[PDB]
């Protein structure tokens, strides 16, 4: 919250990302772009929900998805999976089971 | 009533989505009926096709056109048949529907390729 | 034997030869561009004699690929030395000027050492 | 109990901040001890000695070589379009 | 149950299946063998020359919307007449699917690019130009990437030793960075862990 | 300086004429006082009545892996991993 | 065909440019004895001075196991080796000597030997199977010099 | 003679009537796992590694010494082959020291690989805290030779060795049952141009 | 891609940077020297993974 504070509603920091390096999104596709490149066009993609695994599927949390494509929309995107890891951190800490640590 | 955005940059929203969609229909079954019929890609790409262009004939709203197809948003679906006519221009050349260009060589796709056998 | 294959840029010998002609007459034109820009203790007339020995080596070689391999390869480290793209370092390389010469003679390489 | 400025300060800096300020700061009261009992891990589901044996639990060899689909289909046979896999909708 | 063995997905297996033989049934001429390996990926083993057409389909059809091309990758196998292979691994967000297309190609064959059909591979067969050696024909831009700029060879080929060929060093006569014969202060000491019983009994046919 | 001269636990010296003892004009030679031999033969051998016997290290789980050693042959049995030497009357 | 837009970098195209890439979309005649040593990269002391054996790895004798002889390999002939003077390692100045390359046949590896120019020969061919006959009445029989001691 | 056909991992094969199973075995392909068959020693049937199930029979058959007949189907990947090597070198397991990393033998042991390969994953030997595993003194057989008698696995590789190409009869298996050495009974010396070969033809480096 | 044996036959490491450094030729161009700077941040890319 408090790097927010400082960031994100700046004039500076606006104006040195927004409307910069837009991609769209099928440039994102032919490119093979991935992740958070992808997420940040508009295109709803994050590999944790399709295709799930390692215990993804029993944790709940949300995909962020930008809208323009600049700098600014993917600074918001890293900024909402960081509270999004931070709820699945939660989730995490709130239930494990007690048992082995490796296969047998 | 119209779409405000996507939610997807790159692409605008359209003006008249059916007319369009109805052209790219019409140029696919123009360049695959130069196919023969012993080909498979043409019999595929002629259902496919016939049955898009029956569900954008039957529903005349956007919206409902865009569940009734079940793919995408109606851009996408744009996006799609241009580049399945650009697939069936090019494949009058490439030529796919006879036999095997090269013969598969002797222990190419053997694995592990270390044996004698 | 007989083998039918894709080529590189040339059907014939005549043709890849054309492109080995081009190479050196490229590589001419762009060693007075190599010597001021640099800054290698190698002139002019000494590199355009390890250009000679360069296609020297290789104008042992006859099949027609390996000889368009050679041709796209010299294309490459051409565009290295057009743009810059590269340091003195690898400049001096083809001359191997940090290695002491051998000898060839079998009794000093008997007292030298086994090799 | 814990080092801080004096609540003078403190109220200023909850002012400026905008927010109720919570220490950043790490202290030896709300971490945990670091010496711990000696702990036990428990069992996993194959460290009963009676009932199992590793030819049903092997599954390094349950493996197989890859299925040529055109001769199972082939061997195994002497509507909907196929697709890779279920529609999802990322517009 | 069993908890140690993974589970595999029937219903991913079967979509794989039928999407599998679609691809043998849309492409007889360039689709050489139709896969499925374990763990749920289908391998399309297909011809050199359809390199370019079968990826464009996978790009371009209604039912093989394949529109990232993740990577490419190269393995080198030297019994084989045909030396290396290729193997382009795509994935289809539309289907939520992957597909991997594996080629054959030469020490001195070329490959036609897919720069056309994918723009990721504008770098990524520059990768296999570098590592592998083999020639993309039509290639905007075909340079080595990864390696340096007076190095010979191809590094990844099995032919090339691990440590190289060449070492290099700083020398006060000529003040530069100049080049050596490899020696090493100890050698790579290589370690024979080379299975003397087989264990696997359903790899021997 | 007696560390140059000085022979490890190995049996390893560097000679007077040899060009190594060039290195530690500046640094002085690393020799370990402790040597192993000396300290495993200071410790007793134990007395044992039962025909074989266990050896773990005398730690438990942080010893040796469980090893049993014969005592009907006379003399010392040693331990091959930790050195100790057992005994049977 | 079709009635579409045609292409327009083949029908502005010069005839000496559809020459160009009819010619290069076809199929040349080539030998098949191709020499790549200077595609390789190696350094030309390598090619002249090594020699590369072909061979079939020797079982070990105290394993009764032969998965790991039932491949062919082509191995460098060994350098000097030599010990540093700091600590007592094993340098080497043989970038060759640690190559093991596995292969399924002799001729498959001869035939790589003669792309990459090496000088190869091949230390042993493949070994024979003898029929050897083997039973558990042999070691208790009559009047015969096979008659076991043990057991 | 003639040719029997005899169905190996469901593979037929021809095999000479006086071939035994893992001999066919060998001819097709498959390495059935031995501790006591060596091709150069006679037969035995003491290690028991070896058991495969042939069909239409009550117990497995030693493929190192059942000669085949016709009509045979056997399974070497079967279940039953598979319980009973494990349970048979389970049992080989339950008395062997824990001295793999002093033994010489280890990195090429025989017991280490066929447990990695057609062995248990898990000791079921609980034993191991009381009343624990068994220790025999070592016999000074010679100056060649190290002898560690608790690794031994009375295979009877070494005694065959002697008394049939060796020529001289100083190996021999004193005792019974579990309490058996496989070493001389006085403190002698084994003397022969070819006692090296013994360390080759132990298996698990005693 | 394993051969069977103790060691992998071979690895590849598909970098995610490697695709968004290839599309830095499009993005980047037309724009300003400290946009390029910007640009090179907003893509995520530490050179190991690109360079394996
Ligand atoms: C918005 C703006 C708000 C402005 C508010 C102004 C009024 C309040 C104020 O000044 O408070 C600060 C301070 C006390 O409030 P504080 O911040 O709660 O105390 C600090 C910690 O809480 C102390 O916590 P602690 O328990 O850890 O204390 C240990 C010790 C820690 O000790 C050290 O850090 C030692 C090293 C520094 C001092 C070295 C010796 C200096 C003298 C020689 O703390 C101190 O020594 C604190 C006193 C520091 C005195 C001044 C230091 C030198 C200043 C030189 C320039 C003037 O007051 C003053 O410094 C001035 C008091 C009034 C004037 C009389 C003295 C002159
Ligand atoms: C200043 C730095 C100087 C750098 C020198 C290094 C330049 C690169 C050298 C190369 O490109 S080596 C490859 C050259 N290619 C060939 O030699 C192809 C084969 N050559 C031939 O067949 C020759 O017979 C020519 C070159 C056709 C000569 O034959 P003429 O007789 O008909
Ligand atoms: S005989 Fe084999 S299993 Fe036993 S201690 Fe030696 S290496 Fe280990
Ligand atoms: S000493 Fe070795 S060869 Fe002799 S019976 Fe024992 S395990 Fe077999
Ligand atoms: S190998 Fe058959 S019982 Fe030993
Ligand atoms: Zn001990």
């Amino acid at each position: 919250d408090e790097v927010e504070d400082v960031l994100t509603t700046n004039r500076i920091w606006v104006q040195r990302t927004e409307d910069i390096g837009i991609v769209t999104a099928e440039e994102a596709l032919n490119y093979g772009f991935s992740g958070v490149m992808l997420r940040g066009s508009g295109i709803k993609w994050d590999l944790r929900k399709q295709q799930p695994y390692d215990a993804y599927n029993l944790v709940n949390f949300d995909v962020p998805i930008g809208t323009k494509g600049d700098c600014y929309d993917r600074y918001l995107c890293r900024v909402e999976e960081m509270r999004q890891s931070l709820r699945i951190i939660d989730q995490c800490l709130n239930q494990m089971p007690a048992g082995e640590i490796k296969t047998d | 009533i119209i779409k405000a955005s996507t939610g997807l940059t790159g692409l605008a929203v359209s003006t008249n989505p059916h007319h369009t969609l109805s052209a790219l229909y019409g140029k696919i079954l123009r360049a695959v009926s130069k196919m023969p019929q012993d080909a498979s890609y043409r019999k595929y790409t002629e259902q496919l096709v016939k049955q898009r262009a029956d569900s954008v004939a039957q529903h005349k709203d956007i919206t409902a056109l865009e569940k009734a197809v079940g793919c995408g948003q109606v851009e996408e679906l744009i996006v799609q048949a241009e580049n399945e006519l650009i697939l069936a221009r090019k494949m009058l050349g490439w030529k796919p529907w006879e036999k095997l260009v090269q013969a598969a060589p002797a222990k190419q796709w053997d694995w592990p390729p270390a044996q004698i056998m | 034997a007989v083998q039918q294959v894709r080529p590189i840029l040339s059907v014939d010998r005549e043709e890849a030869r054309k492109r080995a002609l081009n190479l050196y007459k490229a590589w001419y034109r762009q060693i007075p561009y190599i010597v001021m820009d640099y800054d290698i203790p190698m002139t002019v007339e000494q590199c355009r004699d390890k250009l000679r020995e360069e296609f020297v080596k290789h104008r042992n070689v006859t099949d027609i690929r390996v000889i368009d391999m050679l041709v796209i390869k010299g294309q490459m480290e051409l565009k290295e030395s057009v743009e810059i793209w590269k340091q003195k370092g690898h400049i001096m390389r083809y001359w191997k000027e940090s290695q002491d010469p051998k000898p060839t003679d079998f009794l000093s390489k008997f007292i030298q050492g086994v090799n | 109990l814990r080092r801080d400025v004096s609540p003078l300060i403190q109220r200023i800096r909850a002012f400026l901040l905008g927010r109720e300020h919570n220490l950043a700061l790490r202290f030896e009261d709300g971490l945990a001890d670091r010496t711990q009992p000696q702990p036990e891990i428990p069992d996993g589901p194959s460290h009963l000695l009676s009932a199992n044996y590793y030819c049903q639990r092997d599954g390094r060899r349950e493996v197989l070589p890859p299925i040529d689909l055109v001769e199972q289909q082939k061997q195994l046979a002497a509507s909907k379009l196929p697709t890779p896999g279920k529609v999802y909708a990322w517009d | 149950d069993k908890p140690t063995v993974r589970q595999p997905d029937a219903v991913a297996r079967s979509h794989l299946s039928d999407f599998g033989r679609y691809v043998a049934e849309c492409l007889p001429k360039y689709v050489q063998k139709v896969q499925l390996t374990a763990g749920d990926e289908l391998e399309v083993l297909i011809a050199p020359e359809g390199v370019v057409p079968v990826l464009q389909f996978l790009k371009d059809h209604h039912q093989a919307q394949f529109t990232n091309l993740v990577d490419i990758a190269g393995v080198d196998v030297p019994c084989r007449k045909n030396r290396f292979e290729v193997v382009y691994n795509l994935l289809s967000l539309r289907y939520n699917s992957r597909i991997r297309v594996k080629t054959y190609t030469d020490e001195l064959t070329p490959l036609d690019s897919a720069c056309e059909v994918h723009k990721a591979a504008n770098w990524y067969e520059r990768e296999i130009w570098d590592m592998y050696g083999v020639f993309f024909a039509n290639h905007p831009d075909l340079r080595r990437i990864l390696t340096d700029y007076g190095f010979e060879g191809h590094p990844q080929r099995r032919d090339f030793p691990l440590s190289g060929y060449v070492e290099l060093r700083y020398d006060d006569e000529k003040k530069r960075v100049v080049c050596e014969p490899l020696e090493l202060a100890q050698e790579f000491r290589k370690f024979d862990l080379s299975a003397p019983w087989e264990q696997f009994p359903n790899f021997r046919n | 300086r007696g560390d140059i001269e000085k022979v490890t636990h190995t049996g390893q010296v560097f000679d007077k004429e040899d060009y190594r003892n060039a290195r530690f004009v500046n640094a002085k030679r690393y020799v370990n006082e402790n040597w192993g031999i000396k300290l495993i033969e200071e410790v007793p051998p134990k007395e044992c009545t039962e025909r074989v016997v266990f050896c773990d290290g005398g730690d438990g789980p942080l010893g040796h892996p469980k090893v049993y050693i014969n005592l009907d042959k006379p003399g010392n049995h040693i331990c091959g991993y930790c050195g100790l030497r057992f005994v049977k009357k | 065909t079709d009635g579409g837009p045609l292409d327009p970098k083949t029908a502005l195209a010069r005839p000496e440019e559809l020459e160009q890439r009819n010619k290069l979309s076809g199929k040349i005649t080539v030998p098949t004895a191709v020499n790549l040593s200077p595609i390789s990269g190696v350094p030309e002391e390598h090619i002249r001075e090594r020699r590369v054996r072909i061979h079939i790895p020797p079982k070990n004798a105290m394993q009764s196991g032969t998965d790991n002889v039932n491949t062919w390999q082509i191995e460098f002939d060994n350098r000097e080796r030599w010990e540093n003077p700091l600590m007592g390692w094993a340098s080497s100045g043989d970038p060759l000597s640690n190559m093991n390359v596995q292969f399924g046949s002799p001729e498959e590896a001869i035939t790589f030997c003669e792309r990459n120019g090496w000088r190869w020969y091949v230390d042993g061919a493949a070994k024979p199977k003898k029929e050897r006959v083997k039973n558990y009445g042999i070691n208790f029989a009559w009047n015969k010099r096979t008659r076991v001691s043990t057991k | 003679p003639e040719k029997i056909e005899v169905f190996v991992d469901d593979i037929p094969v021809q095999v000479v009537p006086g071939t035994t199973v893992l001999q066919a075995a060998a001819q097709i392909g498959v390495e059935i796992p031995r501790f006591c068959y060596h091709e150069r020693l006679a037969v035995a049937g003491n290690c028991r590694m070896c058991l495969v199930e042939v069909e239409k029979s009550p117990k497995p058959v030693a493929a190192c010494a059942m000669p085949v007949m016709k009509g045979w189907r056997i399974k070497t990947n079967s279940d039953l082959t598979r319980k009973a090597r494990e349970g048979v070198m389970e049992f080989l397991l339950m008395n062997h020291p824990l001295d793999c990393p002093i033994c010489d033998q280890g990195g090429e042991c025989d017991l280490q690989d066929q447990a990695m390969a057609f062995g248990s994953d898990r000791s079921r030997f609980t034993d191991i805290n009381y009343t624990g595993k068994r220790a025999v003194e070592d016999k000074d057989i010679g100056p060649l030779v190290k002898t560690i008698m608790t690794r031994c696995i009375h295979c009877t590789r070494c005694v065959r060795f002697a008394s049939e190409i060796a020529g001289v009869d100083d190996l021999g298996t004193t005792g019974r049952g579990n309490d058996m050495q496989i070493g001389t009974y006085v403190e002698k010396l084994f003397l022969t141009e070819l006692s090296g070969n013994v360390i080759d033809l132990c298996p698990v480096g005693a | 891609i394993s051969d069977g044996s103790s060691r992998p036959y071979r690895c590849k490491i598909k970098a995610p940077g490697f695709a968004h450094l290839a599309a830095l030729e499009k993005i980047g161009k037309q724009h300003m020297l400290a946009d390029v700077v910007a640009i090179i941040g907003t893509l995520d890319v530490v050179f190991g993974e690109i360079d394996r």
